[PDB]
């Protein structure tokens, strides 16, 4: 019913126990299968390395037919994500698939890192900065992981 | 018991533990094998950055579970 | 109560409210419908942007009151 | 087989007795041969001058291919060594090799008293005062040597 949410949630607990992937980590908050935690990773090479982001997600109760609704609560420095950690991916809105996984959606966000979309912004004024001043651009992402981020 | 603990390398190590011990324990053991001090480790579980004074056990950590182990930057 | 919300897709969902939910508890019950992060919501009633702390009965929004819900245009 | 390690650091502590260096000593806190104390002495012309400084050394069992763990225990103010006494020195991590030994990781640490690196800092914050108020830094390393270096 719900029952059936519940029953995939914790199959997707149990295959991310079992093997996590390396950039990221996630699991209940608490006694509430519905409501989870989740670390993303700053990736190598970028901007955000060294720093370690919290996001929140929450399992609608007709899962896995809806996406889940995931958000950045540590502050980030990112064309594709806002203020309200808000993210632009498209998994996550119109293209969701019951196949998909909560593991593929962190891992996407991780990609999202390494690889911004400045053409399609989420944020305008950043991708402005990404696209013509990218030394900026990693300045400012560099600090704010700093301020953030650790 | 083993657990793994995953890197940012990607890599992964092994490491004897008992359900009792403690995580700074875990990071003197990170430290004996790594050479890093535990100070710079992050060590998260489940979505958690994991409290030095807990217990493996506290967080159901058990045989074969895998931490991710994540370092702070840290100057010269 | 039971209130209608109508968007630009001329599409009509329904919503259970109270007189004492505020707009933003309003949009997160249409996040949870439909997938919509608030942040892109605006609700409208009798010509009027609803503000996100107002409740309902504030706006005079009744059992069966119908809103307006336009999106904002949001890049990827 | 750490035999083997025991069998170098007996011959570091043989040359180490033969020969020691004038502004640092040590050796074996008591049975245990992995673990030892040091004396780092103040340097003179430096505001930790007077000093006596005490450190803790564990050598690991695959000596001498992995490096000394190597601490502070007495606090000391400088931007290249924190407040859990872990010392900024890249000899104790990615550049270790088994030609170095314990007498020269000590010459590091006092050179290091010498000439700090506050570019590259363990403490921002005091890097910041070095940098900015060489004096006042002067001023704060001498109250931290006499309130706990003597």
């Amino acid at each position: 019913a719900g029952s059936m949410a519940l029953k995939r949630i914790h199959k997707e607990l149990n295959d991310l126990a079992r093997d996590p992937p390396a950039q990221c980590s996630a699991g209940p908050v608490g006694d509430d299968m519905f409501h989870w935690q989740a670390t993303i990773m700053g990736p190598n090479d970028s901007p955000y390395q060294g720093g370690v982001f919290f996001l929140t997600i929450h399992f609608p109760t007709d899962y896995p037919f809806k996406p889940p609704k995931v958000a950045f609560t540590t502050r980030i420095y990112h064309p594709n994500i806002n203020s309200n950690g808000s993210i632009s991916l498209d998994i996550l809105r119109s293209q969701w698939s019951p196949a998909l996984t909560i593991s593929k959606v962190l891992l996407s966000i991780c990609s999202l890192l390494c690889d911004p979309n400045p053409d399609d912004p989420l944020v305008p004024e950043i991708a402005r900065i990404y696209k013509t001043d990218r030394e900026k651009y990693n300045r400012i992402a560099r600090e704010w992981t700093q301020k953030y981020a650790m | 018991m083993q657990i793994f603990v995953k890197t940012l390398t990607g890599k992964t190590i092994t490491l004897e533990v008992e359900p009792s011990d403690t995580i700074e324990n875990v990071k003197a053991k990170i430290q004996d094998k790594e050479g890093i001090p535990p100070d710079q480790q992050r060590l998260i579980f489940a979505g958690k950055q994991l409290e030095d004074g807990r217990t493996l056990s506290d967080y159901n950590i058990q045989k074969e579970s895998t931490l991710h182990l994540v370092l702070r930057l840290r100057g010269g």
